[PDB]
This record gives structure tokens, C-alpha cells and sequence, in this order.
RNA sequence: AAGUCUGGGCUAAGUGGUAAAGGAUGUGGCGCCGCGAAGACAGCCAGGAGGUUGGCUUAGAAGCAGCCAUCCUUUAAAGAG
């Protein structure tokens, strides 16, 4: 997981979800997985 | 709205230029089958008279606005209008039924056909060349 | 061979197998003996002989000069 | 190519108040009259983005009149980049000084080389008759290379329309582009 | 564009009974009770169950689709039933029933024994296929998930417990 | 487009086609390539198998006279 | 980078950043602009950082207009000295910028190419910005 | 000490009750366009093509090392991708 202040879609299979008060970016490519923080 | 208005154009025209236009289900056909029914139905059908391949909604509005028999075959499902009267056929539908009733599974199909100016029934238009 | 600044030259089947030819700097060859064997599950080999001399790119040659 | 726009009269109504109500304060004038007016901001904007200070605008007033106008000047809110006032020039039979669009027909030989056509003048000032107001003024730019230029003298001009600026003025040019190869020394 | 207003086809003969906050789905394979928002109204037609929103704001549109599928999964639950298959891949790895219990052999020094909760049944046809079967779609889903976690699919080899249909994606290992 | 190699002047096209032309053909030598490679295409015309030569006329850069 | 070839006076007082721009508020060269939403002293390094960013995005193409210039000298006392003993030394140059100013404009490049380049350049700048497209309102000025 | 006062609206963070660049399918109100029963958006069932291994390259680059070029054709449709 990348943890950062600016989470972003990185490829077109990336998806911005929002679970339990936090903005995540989930994707089929594990490297693209992001949490905001 | 849209080029669907320029779609009633070519469809009306090329249809109101017939009376014996059949309707097939140009579906499954692969890459070779995509030039099979195409060029061979110009080997028994003059001009570009194999299929016109058009929106089922659009052909319904044509045979309805040009009053041409209102071809109530069953214009649901994949359709493409087998031009027998942009051609020189009627029993050269044998050419379509041939590769159709041979190549792959179900090959080319049928489900409706204007009969000269009338209504060619079910297997009727599918045996009026067999 | 690319990750050693090596420039490729050929591929042919020999004993089949499959033989390659290349231009490669002597410098980036040390223990290529052992890398190849890892890259090919120990099923590959090489022969290697001298050719010529040419330019070292600007951003490497100068480190030697101290 | 001729646009119409509703326009009402105002007296002592605060521009601030009007501006809030979605309305654009303004005035119409010529040699002969001067009236404090206002138009709807949203409607005016839709009109003005094609009309500009080029194509005519006619103001249907609450009394019946329908005066044909040009936009003379528009005052912007510098902070917010939004319009806060319009001057409408009521046209008459007289010749009028105005800005005529330029179409830059052709693709410059300079552009083909990585170059960039800088349209130094996108319109041109002109003496013309309200009846003889053109729409285009076409300019061939295809024959231009890096770095060549045109000078309004090089303009054609339909009959009945007189170049209202000094012919020594420059209109369009082709210059070199931004290049990262230049960054080498930059 | 709407999961909730879609009508729930109730096969014969399973019986949907309605209550405050609950619906009771009884069927050939068992019975299940589905918690339902009191704001939502479940209503029973003929061979069809429907669900209506009291409004068109977020919270209700959200509860809507959920509720119909919650009931529909219970309906399908007691009629056809639910099942997932697990595909054991890997040389040493193989499974078997031991009573009602499932014994996993997956490369650990100890063999692993999973025991089925109420309403869940394990089947071992081939020793490399295991079928978790029950009427609760979510409980079947969970048990399946638990089992698979014992030895998740490797990222370098076709080794571990797999969902049926689960694609085998692999990176090179040097 | 094997046949537009021995009726142009080059064996290898024109390095960077489109701006520099190093050989060309008329509106009928476009047809003799059409005459051979005719069952080779999906068409059955002559000014259709000449538009598929006047469209391969800028891969190598060998333009057309017309 | 940027700085006046020569000045009439070497150091100048600080002043204030009151109000919107005096001018420079409309687009007057390119197709798109980048406009300041807040007041600031923009340093020469900040401008050239923004500039270089845009050329690097275009790489062989487009034209970049710079509509602000750092003519204001920036003074700073030698590190770790006490207060007094005169005004500090000039250490760089800045451009004074109030809301509404157009700082940069691009021309002769696609909409997309202009947008990303202006967006990128804006990140090099110490203030907020909005990108703008040359419209009719601008040409009438 | 004096209203658990009245009416309209928003907020679900205990924000209110300590901060910026910047990031975000949070929520609600606007606005201007686009597609849409001549059937749109989502999922799904077809096809998704030949000249052409596109010129030449590397020993292979054959729609996507890679440069420049980049048309037409059989078409409902299909970018020298
Ligand atoms: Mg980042
Ligand atoms: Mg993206
Ligand atoms: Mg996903
Ligand atoms: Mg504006
Ligand atoms: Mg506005
Ligand atoms: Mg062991
Ligand atoms: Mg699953
Ligand atoms: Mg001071
Ligand atoms: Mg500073
Ligand atoms: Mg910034
Ligand atoms: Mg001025
Ligand atoms: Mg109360
Ligand atoms: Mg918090
Ligand atoms: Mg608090
Ligand atoms: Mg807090
Ligand atoms: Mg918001
Ligand atoms: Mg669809
Ligand atoms: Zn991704």
C-alpha cells in the first residue's frame, strides 16, 4: 500500500473507493493500491 | 438525431427499389464467413445485394413509412435484410441458403421475406429456392 | 544483455538450442558467467572473444579519473 | 450574423442590487441619445460570445423600439473575471469605426516546420457602413515561413470598407517554437 | 438501472412471510430469516415478492437494492441452495472428509482440520476438489473464504487453495 | 506492395517518407500492380485495387503522377 | 534567470499587496492563460521553474508568454546578525502579483496540451491559480 | 439569572471544539451543454476485418523495439491500431 496525501487514479483500471472515513484507491495492479494519510 | 436520420435515407431508398427483399440473421459469422455471404450473394444478386445490415427499429420504421407491407416477420433479434430485389433473384436464395445451411452452426438464417410485393411466410421463403 | 549496456547482433539456431551474437563491453562481463546460469536455469553457456575499442559515454568514463 | 437581445431601462437602481439580481448594468448611446439600461447577464453572455464587438446586436426595449447596436466597451471585474458593465453603441446611417474579424485561411509553411503562427491581430479596426459590415476578412497565411509576417497592408478588404489603422501595423506572424533542446543552455 | 424495484420471482413452493423488520423465507432446503429496514416495505404478491422505498433520497435508495437482493438470496437459498467449489493445486496438497469434518493437507508440518458450522456441508469428490454447500449465501461465502485462507494461492507457483474459476496469475521468480 | 519496388527506382523506400520523394509512378502503373495482386485483395474492381496502391504510395514514399 | 539589466536604485521598500490587479487582467496573446487567485511576491526562480515546466511538457512545439517580470529587489540580512546596521543585501528578485493577473499564456498547441502544461506550471507557484481560455470578453479590451 | 422559544435551510464530522499546499464518486443546491423508445448509460451475446510480415530495419520488430508514412477496401462496424 502507498500511503500519501495525494491519492490518484494511476491507470484506467484504478478505482477510488471510500471506506470507513478514508479515501482509498484500489486496482487490479497491487502497486496501485493507495490509502490517504 | 442523428445519423439515424441519414439512416432512414439509404434504407428507404434501397428498399423502395424492391418488393422481394428478404431478411436474414447475419450473426455468428467469423472473418471468412464475413466475406462468404457477402461476395457470394453478389454471385447471385446484382449491385451490393447480400445484406444491408440495419437497425431492426429502422427497418420497422421504413416498412411502415414507405408502407411496404409492414414486414411483420419477427424483426426482433440480429437482422440484416437479404436484398433479393436489389438483385436478380427469388430462387437464387438457394445461394444464401447454401453456405448458410453448411458453414458452421446455423450459418446464415431467415425469418421474414417480402414476396414480390407480398408476404413470403416462414420456411416458405426458405423453400422457395429449394 | 541490455542491462549491461550491451548492443545485440544476432540470433540463430545451432544445436537447437538457439545461438545469439552480440557486441558487449568487457567491463560489464565480470561474472556474466554466473548471471547467465541464473537467467537460464543453468542450461545456458557462452564463448566470448575480443573485438575492438570504442567510446565510453560521457557520464561513466570520468569517475575513473581521480 | 445578426443577434437580438432584450434590454430594459433603469434609473436610480443600485448597480450592486441589479448585479445581484442577475442583471448587467449598462448604457446605450450615440451622437444623439444616452440611456441608462440593464440586461439579463445570462442571456447577454450567450449572445455576446458570438457577437463580440464584431457582429451587430439589436436591443428590444420595453417601449417597442429596436435599436441596432455594436458593443463599444465591456468593463470586467478584475478579481473575478466577470462582466460588470456594457456600453452599447447605437448604430445609424453614418459610417462607423469598428473591429472586423480576421479569418486566417491556410496552413503556414513555417508551421509545417514545427513553427507556431502567432495571430497578433484577431480583428482589425475599420471605417465601414452599418449596412456594409462584413463578417470575415480572409487572410492567406499559407505562404508564411519562420519567421515571416503580414502587415494589414497585406489585407484585401471588400469594397466599402477602409482600413482604420496605420498600414505599418503587424497582423499575425510565425515564430520558432518552445524546444527542450534550447534548455541545454537554459 | 435498479435492483430494488425488480420483482422477486418466488418459486413454488417456498413461502415468504412478512413481519416488522423481518421476512421469513421457508423452503425445501430449510428456512431463513432476513433482517429488513422498517423504513423499507416488503410486500407479497403472487409468486412474486416486491420492495418499495418510502422516499427517493440516498439512505432509502441504498437500502432498497440491498433489501430485495437480501430477500432474493434467501428465496434462492431455500429452493436451489448455494455452493462454492475449492480447487486444491500443488503437488503435496490433497484433501478428504474425516466424518463431517474436512482435513486439509497443504504443506504445513501439521494437517489442518476444518469443521463445518450448522447448515454447512463439506464434500470431497476428487481429493483436489472441495465443495462447501449450504442455504445461507453469506455463510457459504464465509466458510469458503476461511478455508481458502488456510493456504492462499502463491504469487509464484500454481500452489494453494483456489476458488473454482479463480484465474492463476503469476510473476516470474528471478 | 512487393511489386511497387521494381517499378519505382528504389529497393528500399525513402528513409523518412512523405517529405522526400525518391521515385514515382503514373495513374496506370498503379493498375498493373492492381492487375497482378487482384485475387490478393477483397475487391473485384480496377479503380479499387488502384486506390489500394495509391494508399500504399506513402509507406515507402513513392508518390503518384496525377 | 530574470532580473532587470540595470536599476535606478538597488534596494527598495517593501510596500503592500492591497487589492486586485492594476492591470494585466485579460488574455492578450495566447489561447489560454494562468491567472493568480491570491496575492504574492513571485520569485524569479518560481517563474523560471514554471516556465521550464511548460516547455518540457510541450517539448518541441507551442509558444510560452510570460506576462510578469521580477523587477522588485528582494533584501535579506546576512545570516545570524542582529537587528540594525542598515538594510540587508539584495538576494534575489520577485514579481508582485495580485489576484486577477495573468502570469502566463500559451498559444498554438492543443487544448489538452495547454491545460496540463498550465496545471503543472501552477504547482510550481506559491499561490492558487485558475486556468482560462481566451474568450470574447478578453478581445474586447 | 433568562426559551429545551417559533419558522426555513444545511451538517453526521462530536465538524462545531486550533492549520496550508494539495487530494477525493462525502452531501446538498445551482448552471450550460452531450447521448437517449429512430432504444441511450451499465452488464451480457456477435463481430471487431483484409492490400499488409505497413517502408526499411535487428539475425525478429509482423497493428504496439522502432522510426517516418499512415490510406483505402469488403463494410452495419473495425484506428496501417
Ligand atoms: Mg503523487
Ligand atoms: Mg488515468
Ligand atoms: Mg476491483
Ligand atoms: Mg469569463
Ligand atoms: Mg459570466
Ligand atoms: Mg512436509
Ligand atoms: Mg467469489
Ligand atoms: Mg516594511
Ligand atoms: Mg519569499
Ligand atoms: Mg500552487
Ligand atoms: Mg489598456
Ligand atoms: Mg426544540
Ligand atoms: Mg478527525
Ligand atoms: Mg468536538
Ligand atoms: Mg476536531
Ligand atoms: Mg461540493
Ligand atoms: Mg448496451
Ligand atoms: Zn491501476
Amino acid at each position: 500500500m502507498k500511503v500519501r496525501a495525494s491519492v490518484k487514479r494511476i491507470c484506467d483500471k484504478c478505482k477510488v473507493i471510500r471506506r470507513h472515513g478514508r479515501v482509498y484507491v484500489i486496482c487490479e495492479n497491487p502497486k496501485h493500491k493507495q490509502r490517504q494519510g | 438525431k442523428r445519423n439515424v436520420e441519414l439512416l432512414a435515407t439509404l434504407k428507404e431508398n434501397l428498399e423502395r427499389a424492391q418488393g422481394s427483399f428478404f431478411l436474414v440473421n447475419y450473426q455468428g459469422l467469423p472473418a471468412k464467413e464475413t466475406h462468404a455471404l457477402r461476395q457470394a450473394l453478389k454471385q447471385n444478386g446484382a449491385r451490393l445485394f447480400v445484406a444491408k445490415n440495419t437497425l431492426i427499429r429502422l427497418a420497422l420504421k421504413e416498412l411502415g413509412l414507405p408502407e411496404l407491407d409492414g414486414l411483420q416477420g419477427p424483426s426482433a433479434v440480429v437482422f440484416y435484410e437479404d436484398p433479393v430485389a436489389a438483385a436478380k433473384t427469388l430462387v437464387q436464395f438457394a445461394k444464401s441458403n447454401p453456405k448458410g445451411i453448411p458453414q458452421v452452426k446455423s450459418g446464415l438464417l431467415q425469418g421474414q421475406i417480402l414476396t414480390a410485393k407480398d408476404v413470403e411466410a416462414l420456411a416458405e421463403l426458405p423453400t422457395m429456392d429449394e | 544483455l541490455n542491462a549491461r549496456r550491451g548492443q545485440i547482433l544476432g540470433m540463430e539456431p545451432r544445436g537447437n538450442a538457439q545461438v545469439i551474437r552480440a557486441f558487449v563491453p568487457l567491463a560489464e562481463m565480470f561474472g556474466y558467467a554466473t548471471d547467465l546460469r541464473s537467467k537460464t536455469q543453468g542450461r545456458g553457456s557462452f564463448v566470448m572473444f575480443f573485438d575492438h575499442y570504442q567510446e565510453v559515454p560521457k557520464q561513466v568514463q570520468e569517475k575513473l579519473i581521480k | 450574423m445578426e443577434y437580438r437581445l432584450k434590454a430594459y431601462y433603469r434609473e436610480g437602481e443600485k448597480p450592486s442590487a441589479l448585479r445581484r439580481a442577475g442583471k448587467l448594468p449598462g448604457v446605450m448611446y450615440n451622437r444623439h441619445l444616452n440611456r441608462k439600461v440593464y440586461v439579463d447577464l445570462v442571456e447577454f453572455d450567450k449572445v455576446f460570445r458570438q457577437a463580440s464587438i464584431h457582429h451587430v446586436i439589436v436591443l428590444e426595449l420595453p417601449d417597442g423600439q429596436s435599436l441596432p447596436t455594436l458593443v463599444r466597451q465591456v468593463n470586467l471585474d478584475k478579481r473575478r473575471r466577470r462582466p460588470e458593465h456594457v456600453d452599447f453603441f447605437v448604430l445609424s446611417d453614418e459610417p462607423v469605426e469598428m473591429y472586423v474579424p480576421l479569418r486566417f485561411v491556410g496552413t503556414p509553411a513555417g508551421v509545417r516546420a514545427g513553427g507556431v503562427l502567432q495571430e497578433i491581430h484577431r480583428d482589425i479596426l475599420v471605417k465601414v457602413s452599418p449596412r456594409n459590415i462584413p463578417e470575415f476578412i480572409e487572410v492567406d497565411v499559407s505562404g508564411l515561413e519562420i519567421g515571416d509576417s503580414l502587415h494589414a497592408s497585406d489585407l484585401k478588404l471588400p469594397p466599402g470598407v477602409e482600413l482604420a489603422v496605420s498600414p505599418e501595423e503587424t497582423i499575425a506572424a510565425v515564430v520558432p517554437p518552445e524546444d527542450v533542446e534550447k534548455l541545454a543552455e537554459e | 438501472s435498479r435492483i430494488g424495484r425488480l420483482p422477486i420471482p418466488v418459486p413454488k413452493g417456498v413461502s415468504v412471510e412478512v413481519a416488522p423488520g423481518r421476512v421469513k423465507v421457508k423452503g425445501p432446503k430449510g428456512e431463513l430469516e432476513v433482517p429488513v429496514s422498517p423504513e423499507m416495505r416488503v410486500v407479497v404478491e403472487e409468486g412474486v415478492v416486491r420492495v418499495e422505498r418510502p422516499s427517493d433520497e440516498r439512505r432509502h435508495k441504498s437500502l432498497h437494492g440491498l433489501t430485495r437482493t437480501l430477500i432474493a438470496n434467501a428465496v434462492k437459498g431455500v429452493s436451489e441452495g448455494y455452493s462454492k467449489e475449492l480447487l486444491i493445486k500443488g503437488i503435496g496438497y490433497r484433501a478428504r472428509l474425516v466424518g463431517r469434518a474436512l482435513e486439509l493437507t497443504v504443506g504445513f508440518s501439521h494437517p489442518v482440520v476444518v469443521e463445518p458450522p450448522e447448515g454447512i456441508t463439506f464434500e470431497v469428490p476428487e481429493p483436489t476438489r472441495v465443495r462447501v454447500s449450504g442455504i445461507d449465501k453469506q455463510k457459504v461465502g464465509q466458510v469458503a473464504a476461511n478455508i481458502r485462507a488456510i493456504r492462499k494461492p502463491s504469487a509464484y507457483h500454481e500452489k494453494g487453495i483456489y476458488y473454482a474459476g479463480e484465474p492463476v496469475r503469476l510473476k516470474p521468480g528471478k | 506492395s512487393y511489386l511497387i519496388r521494381k517499378a519505382a527506382g528504389l529497393e528500399k523506400g525513402a528513409h523518412k517518407p512523405g517529405r522526400e520523394k525518391v521515385g514515382r509512378i503514373t495513374w496506370e502503373q498503379v493498375l498493373e500492380i492492381a492487375k497482378q495482386k487482384m485475387p490478393d485483395l477483397n475487391t473485384t474492381d480496377l479503380e479499387a485495387a488502384a486506390r489500394m496502391i495509391a494508399g500504399s504510395a506513402r509507406s515507402m514514399g513513392v508518390e503518384v503522377v496525377g | 534567470m530574470l532580473m532587470p539589466r540595470r536599476m535606478k536604485y538597488r534596494k527598495q521598500q517593501r510596500g503592500r499587496l492591497k487589492g486586485a490587479t492594476k492591470g494585466g487582467d485579460y488574455v492578450a496573446f495566447g489561447d489560454y492563460g494562468l491567472v493568480a487567485l491570491e496575492p504574492a511576491w513571485i520569485t524569479a526562480q518560481q517563474i523560471e521553474a514554471a516556465r521550464v515546466a511548460m516547455v518540457r511538457h510541450f517539448r518541441r512545439g507551442g509558444k510560452i508568454f510570460i506576462r510578469i517580470f521580477p523587477d522588485k529587489p528582494y533584501t535579506k540580512k546576512p545570516l545570524e546578525v542582529r537587528m540594525g546596521k542598515g538594510k540587508g543585501n539584495v538576494e534575489g528578485y520577485v514579481a508582485v502579483v495580485k489576484p486577477g493577473r495573468v502570469m502566463f499564456e500559451v498559444a498554438g498547441v492543443t487544448e489538452e496540451q495547454a491545460m496540463e502544461a498550465l496545471r503543472i506550471a501552477g504547482h510550481k507557484l506559491p499561490i492558487k491559480t485558475k486556468i482560462v481560455r481566451r474568450d470574447a470578453y478578453d478581445e474586447a479590451q
